[PDB]
């Protein structure tokens, strides 16, 4: 049976624990090595189980007995079990002693790298870094030779594995050998006939440039980086654009001004939409990480003219990516540069036809608010925001509602009551329940920012007059607003202005509003005075407990229980 | 035009025509740009196609390099990003093909290359120094294109190339094997699997009777693992044809093939299970009586679960095995140990099914089993 | 109706709202309770005036949340679905579990009808049996859900003025009494009135026609008008037909097809709509787009 065998292999840990320390090496391990050869499920389970047998086998001094079965298990064709076996091998290699590493593990990786089939070579490709920096000089050198052999192998799959693991292997090699052995093989991989290997070489280029001194970077890595940036493969160009930030951080501040800025301009001016979007994704971070002595000048002279054209790109993903970070460079440019150049771009992206673009461009409005004055913001972008407050896309409306409390607090009560209270009140009668609840939360934030008297004088009648709406959605909306405002309006306002409305509306024909009234009374109950709770709240609740609906009866009983009016 | 031209500068006029059409035009950004320049080059390509299939003794040693270079510049490119979304919630059979924008020119280029390969005066010895391993690799890289007509043309071109070039046979087979390995184990996304399998089946039809270890290992470790991919329904007929072709080529591989099919038996994919049953029946119609006795125990252990499965489609597919006279006849030859494996499975679902057609099929199968012995 | 059972049901609903499936025993108990609840409604269901009508969901659970965000939460807003919960979706199990849990917990607020895809044959042909196998390891939850689908009411009647059903009318049906006379406690037949109620479509051909889909018929404007006049109805809400705008008016505004699954099969890229009926029975359509997606094994492994 497959399932019983799977469970038994999973309980192999308990079985080996019950077995003695020496006999689990004498019988159990050879039995797994020899007898078992079965379905991929049980093979993968065995691979998982063998990864934690270090302490059970007798300690680090005898962990080498797990090499025979792991070697046979790392050449399995399926990838899900081969990968598990290879991580098991990596994990085991740490506990190996330096003395027996060159006697049992190095021969194992030597045999696996010399396997007839590609699965064994691919598995062996991932074991070089975990055993390199602990062996002697001759063993290292032969390990480097066999790694070069794997890198120059005929099969593109193991070539892909070598390109993937090249950076990790180079992270543990000395500088002189990296300059002399890792660099030529990295250059050879970067010129492979397969773009699927060229892009991995591009990725390893960042790590290779990480540990090298700045003096020889230009003469060693940079021509390769340029030829990779100007590659004919859109995938390689995309990977270069994605890793551009890491490349800039690695290279060092100087060579960036010389060469990466033209490279970035070329990448953003590429006929591939995916590459353009990937390059636009880094358009803020690259400008942020520039040299301080000429950051503003370099940006103003190279990047802004390019993003001016990107703004009006045909594709939508690139536009969204650019809008997600366009205000990221406003503080770097400064107030005058922002008002001169970025503001038309902000307006154009706010008026764009893409809902994702509008959401992204709105989402970072505080960053530009902290740079320019609030007077400038209200003079320039306020018409755009008030026009967009009635946008067809409720996601955009939600974003504007979320932004609203900060804008109102910065603008002031005199400005708000004259040019935003109408919008805020109109948000409460919207057709979207999410928008309505967001409006209630924004109203709570507004009352918190502006005080109780302002609410009682301006917005309490506005939300109280809504209880007469024939639509029961809007009727419950009044209950939601009262629920939201009760905890801030204070006991006096709560018991003098919104108790009568809830008490009167407790007799609504619709059972939905009828039990929402009970829920609201339960929630706002603690804020009320005890005299009111016993004298005006209890009779309506006990009247509601006699209603014909089951949901209304249940909610009324629950309110009685929690509110302690039973 | 060539036809009105005198006969002593023909080769030069032809070479000028091949130098033309090497310039690449744009069909995506602007589809009404350079209408005259597009029309004249299309007329030139059509003139080449008409000429090379009608005129005789017109292919010279100086035409092969210009032909391969023109094909290379016109077609050898990097495929655009796939428009079809990728994920576990997307059905691989529902991907709408993304038609190539530059077809009015690519089709003419493909037709020209096909006629040039099929031309009676085509000389493989001269042409082999231009069409090389790099050309073969570039051609094979284009099989992932999303245009079905482009894939069909590439399949025909690759078949002709293999048939006419003896020295590139091992390289082509190794490259196809590498592509299949990548598709099976790394990517699980490739639009040209069906065409590659058609090519490989036409390849199989011509294998030598003393089957080689290379071909046997190829069957064991490429065709068999291809059954485990999620998009198996796209190319199942071709894979089944290849497996049956190997089965008929050598009957000693029936046990490994069947034990591999049972190993890769789907358990969370009813259409895949139905396809597996269909392929298993196709294999079984050509199995030998001696070889059937060696795998019948696991075969019927799996068939019992197939019959007992609640899925009505797989249940009826397993029950339809009885309408085949061979399987029933050879069941009788092994009845002594076929009866107790399958009798409980058929008896326990006599009336426990939501479908009545399944009930009728099960009753018919049970009466056939009873009348056997 | 019992205290701790209702608390556990609320916990189940809250867990399901996070796109989390329930255990096999939990599904079995919920299916038994739903069978006990649904055993006592007639073929036609009486629904009050204030209710929201939603069409096919088809296992798009994130899309159903988006629908809930657009139209209000389940207990606050009365809802009425007309079938097609499990097919062409990656979260069919979660969708049906949430809808049935809402029906059990809020039987006076949630009314779920029966669509053509809540049948053994169709759910086996399409990807819900495989989905259940993948999510549970066996075919027990699928059996429970398919058995439960038999007891689902065929149609619904809101304020005795609106007729709510999945597919459409039938040549053999002409009166709500005739609809009541049908027996629904069985798997949908390949033909007949019950099959026709869940498989028919409207068109502009006039008279009864052969359905291109393979089951059901096609009814015309004259048929819809005479059915409305005979049964005293002013509107026939239906589903099972994909519409780009989400809602569609046909047969001189006598029937309406409502589809609540925008970007159908994640490929069509259409919009959806829902029908909200207020106190005075005035319909309003809300259109919404698919919810944004955030957070971007071998078949023989078992
Ligand atoms: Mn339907
Ligand atoms: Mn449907």
């Amino acid at each position: 049976d497959v399932q019983l065998r799977l469970n038994s292999i999973k309980k192999l840990s308990t079985i080996a624990l019950a077995l003695g320390v020496e006999r689990t090496r004498s019988e159990l391990l050879p039995f797994l090595t020899d007898t078992i050869y079965d379905e991929d499920e049980v093979l993968l389970a065995l691979a998982e189980q063998l990864g934690t047998f270090t302490t059970l086998v007798g300690g680090p001094e005898y962990v080498h007995c797990l090499l025979p079965p792991l070697e046979s298990l790392a050449t399995v064709e399926e990838t899900v079990v081969r990968d598990k076996a290879v991580e098991s091998l990596r994990a085991i290699s740490h506990e190996h002693s330096p003395s027996d590493l060159e006697a049992h593990f190095v021969p194992l990786v030597k045999r696996l790298a010399g396997g007839d089939w590609f699965t064994s070579r691919t598995s062996a490709c991932g074991l070089f870094s975990v055993c390199y920096p602990r062996v002697s000089s001759a063993v290292k050198a032969e390990l480097r030779q066999y790694f070069r052999n794997l890198c120059s192998d005929d099969t593109p799959m193991v070539r892909r594995a070598a390109a993937s693991k090249l950076g990790e292997f180079a992270k543990v090699l000395e500088l002189d050998n990296v300059k002399s052995e890792i660099i030529p093989m990295f250059s050879n991989l970067a010129s492979d006939e397969q773009d699927s290997v060229r892009l991995l070489a591009v990725e390893a280029c960042v790590n290779i440039a990480q540990l090298l001194p700045q003096e020889d970077l230009e003469a060693l890595v940079m021509p390769t980086l340029r030829q990779a940036a100007e590659d004919k493969s859109w995938r390689v160009r995309y990977m270069v654009a994605d890793k551009f930030t890491e490349l800039q951080k690695a290279v060092g501040p100087e060579i960036t001004k010389t060469d990466l800025v033209p490279a970035f301009q070329n990448l953003m001016k590429d006929c591939e939409a995916e590459v353009r979007a990937a390059a636009s994704h880094k358009v803020k971070e690259f400008c942020e990480n520039l040299s301080a002595d000429c950051r503003e000048n370099v940006i103003m002279s190279q990047i802004l003219p390019c993003i001016k054209e990107l703004v009006s790109d045909a594709n939508q993903h690139v536009k969204s990516a650019l809008a997600s970070v366009i205000m990221g460079l406003s503080p770097i440019l400064g107030k005058d540069n922002t008002i001169e150049h970025l503001l038309p771009l902000f307006l154009a992206q706010l008026k764009d036809e893409c809902p994702e673009v509008r959401l992204n461009i709105i989402s970072n409005l505080d960053c530009v608010n902290e740079v320019i004055g609030i007077r400038q913001l209200s003079q320039s972008l306020l018409p755009a925001i008030v026009e967009l407050a009635e946008d067809a896309k409720w996601r955009v409306r939600l974003a504007i509602i979320e932004y609203m409390p900060l804008l109102a607090g910065q603008l002031g009560v005199e400005f708000f009551d004259e040019k935003l209270n109408s919008l805020c009140m109109a948000w409460l009668v919207d057709h979207v329940y999410a928008i309505r609840e967001a409006a209630t939360s924004n109203l709570k934030k507004l009352v918190e920012k502006f005080g109780k008297e302002w609410a009682h004088a301006t917005i309490i009648p506005k939300v109280l007059a809504m209880s007469g709406d024939p639509n029961y959605l809007h009727r419950m909306t009044t209950l939601f607003c009262i629920n939201v405002l009760s905890e801030v309006c204070g006991q006096d306002i709560t018991t003098k202005h919104m108790l009568p409305t809830v008490l009167r509306m407790a007799g609504d024909p619709v059972a939905n509003v009828r039990f929402n009234v009970a829920k609201s009374l339960q929630k706002i109950g603690p804020i009320l005075d005890n005299s009111t709770l016993q004298s005006e709240v209890k009779p309506i609740l006990e009247k509601l407990t006699q209603d014909q609906d089951v949901d209304v009866k249940y909610f009324a009983q629950e309110a009685l229980t929690v509110l302690s009016l039973a | 035009a060539l036809k009105d031209s005198p006969t002593q500068e023909r080769e030069e006029l032809f070479i000028q025509k091949l130098r033309q059409c090497c310039v690449l035009f744009d069909f995506v950004s602007d589809p009404l740009s350079d209408l005259k320049f597009k029309e004249v080059k299309r007329a030139g390509l059509n003139e080449m196609v008409e000429y090379i299939t009608h005129s005789r003794d017109v292919v010279t040693e100086a035409i092969y390099p210009e032909a391969v270079t023109m094909f290379s510049v016109n077609l050898f490119r990097t495929l655009p990003p796939s428009s079809n979304p990728t994920g576990a919630e997307f059905d691989p059979k529902e991907d709408e093909p993304t038609l190539e924008a530059a077809w009015p020119h690519l089709q003419l280029v493909y037709e020209f290359f096909l006629r040039f390969l099929e031309s009676p005066d085509f000389q493989p010895n001269i042409a082999k120094k231009y069409i090389d391993q790099k050309f073969v690799l570039a051609l094979l890289d284009l099989f992932d294109s999303e245009d079905p007509r482009e894939r069909d043309f590439l399949k025909t071109i690759l078949h002709r190339i293999y048939g006419k070039f003896l020295g590139l046979r091992a390289y082509i087979r190794r490259q196809i094997n590498h592509i299949f390995y990548r598709f099976i184990y790394e990517t699980e996304h490739h639009n040209g699997i069906a065409e590659l399998l058609e090519i490989l089946g036409s390849i199989i039809n011509g294998f030598a009777l003393p089957l080689k270890e290379e071909h046997k290992m190829f069957l064991i470790r490429v065709l068999l693992p291809l059954h485990k991919v999620k998009s198996l329904s796209v190319y199942h007929p071709q894979l089944a044809y290849c497996v049956v072709q190997f089965l008929e080529k050598e009957s000693s591989l029936t046990e490994p093939v069947i034990v591999g099919l049972l190993k890769f038996w789907p358990k969370t994919h009813s259409p895949k299970e139905v396809m597996f049953l269909n392929e298993l029946e196709e294999i079984l119609d050509v199995i030998e009586p001696s070889e059937f006795s060696k795998v019948m125990e696991p075969l019927f252990r799996q068939l019992a679960k197939c019959v007992s499965s609640p899925h009505f489609q797989v249940a009826e597919r397993a029950l339809y095995y009885w309408n085949n006279e061979y399987i029933m006849s050879l069941i009788s030859d092994n009845a002594a140990r076929v009866l107790p494996i399958m009798f409980p499975a058929l008896y326990r679902n006599s009336k426990s099914h939501w479908n009545k057609t399944i009930h009728g099929l099960i009753y018919n199968a049970l009466k056939l089993f009873m009348e056997m012995n | 109706d019992e205290k701790v059972f209702t608390k556990e049901l609320d916990q189940w609903i809250e867990q399901l709202n996070e796109c989390k499936q329930l255990s096999e025993s939990q599904v079995k108990s919920l299916c038994e309770k739903a069978k006990e609840i649904l055993t006592k409604e007639s073929n036609v269901q009486e629904v009050r005036c204030p209710v929201t009508v939603c069409g096919d969901v088809h296992g798009q659970f994130h899309d159903l949340m988006e629908l809930f965000r657009i139209g209000g939460k389940s207990p606050d807003t009365n809802y009425l679905f007309m079938g097609d919960y499990v097919d062409r979706g990656y979260y069919s199990v979660e969708t049906v579990t949430l809808l049935v849990a809402l029906k059990v917990r809020y039987r006076e607020r949630i009314t779920i009808l029966r669509g053509n895809h809540e049948s053994r044959q169709i759910t086996q042909v399409y990807g819900f049996y495989d989905e259940c196998l993948r999510k549970y390891g066996n075919a027990n939850v699928w059996k429970y859900f398919t058995d439960l689908f038999d007891y689902l009411p065929l149609t619904a009647l809101v304020d005795g003025q609106i007729f709510c059903l999945h597919g459409g009318l039938s040549p053999s049906i002409d009166t709500l009494d005739h609809i009541r006379a049908l027996d629904r406690l069985q798997e949908v037949p390949h033909e007949g009135p019950m099959c026709d109620l869940l498989w028919s479509d409207p068109d502009d051909r006039g008279g009864w026609g052969i359905s291109p889909r393979g089951a059901g018929y096609t009814f015309g404007q004259d048929i819809s008008e005479t059915f409305n006049h005979a049964n005293g109805l002013t509107l026939v809400s239906r589903a099972h037909q994909l519409v780009m705008e989400g809602y569609n008016w046909c047969h001189d505004r006598n029937v309406v097809t409502i589809f609540s699954a925008p970007n159908y099969c994640y490929r069509c890229g259409n919009q959806a709509a829902i029908m909200e009926l207020d106190d005075t029975l005035k319909y309003s359509f809300l259109q919404f787009d698919p919810a944004p997606r955030r957070g971007e094994t071998p078949d023989y492994f078992l």
